[PDB]
């Protein structure tokens, strides 16, 4: 699996703002990308699979797009409830590598 | 990401998958099946008879050399009213053979008594004229 | 409902061993492929290993664990196992069991292959500490 | 041609930092994207064409990627000389629509 | 070398007209397709129109200018023209002439088509003001 | 982004493009070309003779009904040593016809004297036996 990178490592905004996470592959992975969100004390929650499709039961508060090497996760409005670390995972090959993770929090 | 086996079906495993998918390894399964002294001697002769029995029918039916051959006997939907896809993409070999177990001798008879008979009669007539 | 009960953890010395056991119900454990992942304190989530569904005729290990860990499963107990042998202090992490979106042994091309599309179901893991 | 959007409208950094511009289409444009850079008093300069290929004579100080609806322009290091407005233009259909343009400047 | 000389501008009243003329050399003007774009003060760059190469057997206009502007060309003078008629104050902008990356009349499918991939060569334009 | 014409080549324009591309509209060009009183009457008769002249040769050569027909006359590379792609993807109809203008009567003769002659002789012999 191709190493994934995420940026910025520390992402913050006021409540209600539109917040995005950059994620890239060093090599073309075509589409094999999942987005997870971790909250303190809880295993990472799958929000989006196949780089764009929301997981069943997940509200339409998030989107994602991109293909090839350039991807992005979009938080339509950042609420206190959405604070957590978002992970960019590739599953093209049987290493299912996770990216570094980006911490998203509320400005204070 | 996909994990893969080596090359092909080991032995019989496909028997519980759809007949469509299972058809892929008929070449494998056929080859494997096709191929103290006195007891073994008896077994050898029996193996030959079983081997040749199948070859006899495949010869007569015009199927020799094939593991898949089309006949000219129509399917009587009384035997099963399932469509092509309702069988091949939805039922295993073990299940299918049971479904039509009681029609085996019927259809085998029809292949020989009707089609083989026709093909041999008409063949001579065509060669003559 | 679906619930994973993940235990077998605790504290061991480097050079020792344990085995984790993730009991699960609410789904066809015997059919779906499973994952192991771990998260060390202060770190992100590291993928450990995958085992296919059915009898588990295919595996893959992270280079960080290959040769030191083994994956197996019991389809009657509905338990997923991680054999944590010859451990080092670097192996301290919370380990999780997870289910792949599919993991099934498809008959294609004349052979069985396991299609994985990533974890989507899991419990909360258990802490395994390796220290002295 | 599909309307392009760019964000943020005002993008700044210190000299030498890595600066990126988000650009998206409301509909799939596949690859038909040019990047231009305008400096005061000068017509916009084409830097990257076909969403990823540098124009002949342009130094390897810039990259771009993305396909479909999500694209990005990357300034490897923002120098005072690179201050200008960068435009995301679509040329899939004969309207050759330009995006709003993003102004990139040095923090002070 | 390649140089576009873009003139014919100035100040006109709304309801009046002018024509711009962009003389060019250094390239096969007669063969490549050309563009018109404009930038109003305080705004970004707006695409105005395109004309194909050769004799210009195909055009497209922005909806903001269609019916008010016309594009033509003279392959012997090597000049690109914009007929700026019945103008409104909203038409104040610096107008530029540009060359497409290709713009050629390919014979494909039994017919001529013009392949465009966007402007890559231009001058600095000229200011046209419409006011009263 | 691509601008397009309506349907197909208007008339003769393809003459200056490669023969490959120009071949696309042979159906168009052929149809258009193929189809006071006394002067016009004379012209009509002349048009007929020109029309039929071409049809005669196409008939004899076994090409009637086709706008593209392969013959069985080998290309003598003395006429031109260019390869297939060096001609068809690099030269126009106007240019090509000039290149081999002085071989027109030669090759036309060869088609009839050698191939047509053979095809008619052998045809009868095959029908007889
Ligand atoms: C459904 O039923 C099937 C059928 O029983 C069952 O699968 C079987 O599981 C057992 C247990 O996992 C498998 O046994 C293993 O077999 C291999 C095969 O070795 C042969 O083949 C290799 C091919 O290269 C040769 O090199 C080799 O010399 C042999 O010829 C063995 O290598 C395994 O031994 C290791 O694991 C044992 C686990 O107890 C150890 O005790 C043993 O000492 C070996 O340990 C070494 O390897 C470990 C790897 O993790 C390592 O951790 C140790 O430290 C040490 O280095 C083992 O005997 C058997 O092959 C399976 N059968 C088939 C057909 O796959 C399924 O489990 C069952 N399914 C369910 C859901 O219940
Ligand atoms: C190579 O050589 C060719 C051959 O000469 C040359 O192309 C020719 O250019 C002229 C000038 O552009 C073209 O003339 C135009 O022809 C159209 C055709 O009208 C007929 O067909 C339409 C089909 O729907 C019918 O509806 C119509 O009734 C006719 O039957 C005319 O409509 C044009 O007239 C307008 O433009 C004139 C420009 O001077 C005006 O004087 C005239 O009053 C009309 O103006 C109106 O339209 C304008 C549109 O911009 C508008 O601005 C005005 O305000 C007003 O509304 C015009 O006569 C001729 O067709 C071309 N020939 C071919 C075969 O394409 C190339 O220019 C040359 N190339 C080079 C590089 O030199
Ligand atoms: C024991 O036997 C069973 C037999 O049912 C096996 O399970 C099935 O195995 C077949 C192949 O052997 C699988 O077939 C594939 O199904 C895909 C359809 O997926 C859609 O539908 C399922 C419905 O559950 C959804 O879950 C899924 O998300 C999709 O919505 C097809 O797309 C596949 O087509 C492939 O082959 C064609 C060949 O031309 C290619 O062109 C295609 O591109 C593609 O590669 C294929 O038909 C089937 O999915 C399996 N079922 C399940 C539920 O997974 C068992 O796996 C088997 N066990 C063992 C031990 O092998
Ligand atoms: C008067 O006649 C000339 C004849 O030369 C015309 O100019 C050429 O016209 C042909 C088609 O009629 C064009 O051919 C196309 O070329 C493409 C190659 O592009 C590469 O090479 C050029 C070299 O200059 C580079 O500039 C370019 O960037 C590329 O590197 C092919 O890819 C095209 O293939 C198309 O057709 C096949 C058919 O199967 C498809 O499969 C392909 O996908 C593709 O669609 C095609 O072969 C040629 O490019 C023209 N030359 C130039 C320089 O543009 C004049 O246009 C003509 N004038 C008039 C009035 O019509
Ligand atoms: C045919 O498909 C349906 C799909 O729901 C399934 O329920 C049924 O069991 C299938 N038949 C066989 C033979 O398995
Ligand atoms: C053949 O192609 C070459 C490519 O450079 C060109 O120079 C030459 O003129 C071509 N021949 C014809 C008949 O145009």
């Amino acid at each position: 699996a191709i190493r994934m990178t995420q940026s910025p490592s520390s992402l913050s905004a006021s409540v209600g703002d539109r917040v995005t996470i950059t994620c890239q592959a060093s090599q073309d992975i075509k589409k094999s990308l999942n987005w997870y969100r971790q909250k303190p004390g809880k295993a990472p929650e799958l929000l989006i699979h196949d780089a764009s499709i929301l997981q069943t039961g997940v509200p339409s508060a998030f989107t994602a797009s991109g293909s090839g090497t350039h991807f992005s996760f979009v938080i339509n409005k950042l609420q206190p409830e959405d604070v957590g670390t978002y992970f960019c995972q590739e599953y093209e090959n049987l290493q299912f590598t996770f990216g570094p993770g980006t911490k998203v929090e509320i400005k204070r | 990401a996909v994990g893969i086996g080596a090359v092909f079906l080991g032995f019989l495993g496909a028997a519980g998958s759809t007949m469509g998918a299972a058809s892929m390894t008929l070449t494998v399964q056929a080859r494997q099946l096709l191929s103290w002294g006195i007891k073994q001697l008896q077994a050898r002769v029996l193996a030959v008879e079983r081997y040749l029995k199948d070859q006899q029918l495949l010869g007569i039916w015009g199927c020799s050399g094939k593991l898949i051959c089309c006949t000219a006997v129509p399917w009587n939907t009384s035997w099963s009213n399932k469509s092509y896809n309702q069988i091949w993409n939805n039922m295993t070999w073990m299940e299918w053979e049971r479904e039509i177990d009681n029609y085996t001798s019927l259809i085998y008879t029809l292949i020989e008594d009707s089609q083989n008979q026709q093909e041999k009669n008409e063949q001579e007539l065509l060669e003559l004229d | 409902q679906v619930q994973l009960v993940e235990s077998g953890g605790g504290v061991v010395q480097p050079g020792g061993s344990l085995r984790l056991s993730c009991a699960a119900s609410g789904f066809a454990f015997k059919d779906f492929g499973m994952h192991w992942v771990r998260q060390a304190p202060g770190k992100g989530l590291e993928w450990v290993a995958v085992i296919g569904g059915g009898h588990g005729q295919h595996q893959s290990y992270s280079e960080s664990v290959k040769g030191r860990f083994a994956i197996t499963r019991d389809n009657e107990k509905n338990k997923l196992y991680l054999h944590m042998d010859r451990l080092r202090t670097e192996d301290t992490a919370v380990y999780y069991c997870a289910k792949d979106r599919l993991g099934r042994p498809w008959n294609i091309g004349g052979r069985l292959v396991y299609y994985y599309y990533g974890m989507d179901v899991w419990g909360q893991g258990t802490t395994v500490t390796v220290s002295s």
